[PDB]
């Protein structure tokens, strides 16, 4: 019954944060035009 | 439990501060594109000077 | 005047390097406007 | 003559493509900056409940 944690909201806080990063790299492709927009992407695919 | 709470203080600070590495990568990373399309101009006027 | 069109023609070489030069410094200038609008996105 | 048009001079396809391409690029992320002003508004459901 505990009040003093609520794990349960930080389950739903993680996924959140995770779905954030595939949130904002769709963003950034769509406003930017190239898909490898960053080393992180491939850096392969940048360096070629 | 104070245990815990230590390791958990510990980690969320940990977390701070890799997203510092990740602002750093990112500061740099926009220099050096900056660099490579000096340099990339640099090479067209070679080419065309050669 | 003797030999005048040497004269226009450095003349108009010397106004050229100008121009040139006031270019290039246009580019530095627009290549560091937007490494600093990073710049500041990332701070 | 041909050589200064050879060098002066620009392409009308080229340019005409890269005008339509930057008109698009423009209005997508035009679009998507709308979207990215509408995400913030759930943490006042949030507050509200």
């Amino acid at each position: 019954q505990v009040i003093n944690t609520n794990s349960l909201s930080l389950i739903t806080q993680n996924n959140i944060n995770k779905n954030q990063s595939a949130l904002s790299s769709s963003i950034e492709r769509l406003s930017s035009g190239l898909r490898i927009n960053s080393a992180k992407d491939d850096a392969a695919g940048q360096a070629i | 439990a104070n245990r815990f709470t230590s390791n958990i203080k510990g980690l969320t600070q940990a977390a701070r501060n890799a997203n510092d590495g990740i602002s750093v990568a990112q500061t740099t990373e926009g220099a050096l594109s900056e660099i490579n399309n000096n340099l990339q101009r640099v090479r067209e006027l070679t080419v065309q000077a050669t | 005047t003797t030999d005048p069109l040497k004269a226009l023609d450095d003349a108009i070489a010397s106004v050229d390097k100008f121009r040139s030069s006031l270019g290039a410094v246009q580019n530095r200038l627009d290549s560091a406007v937007t490494n600093l609008n990073n710049t500041t996105t990332n701070l | 003559s041909e050589a200064q048009s050879r060098i002066q001079d620009a392409d009308y396809a080229t340019e005409v493509s890269n005008m339509s391409k930057a008109q698009i690029i423009q209005q997508a992320g035009n679009s998507v900056l709308a979207k990215a002003n509408q995400v913030p508004q759930q943490v006042l459901s949030l507050l509200q409940g």
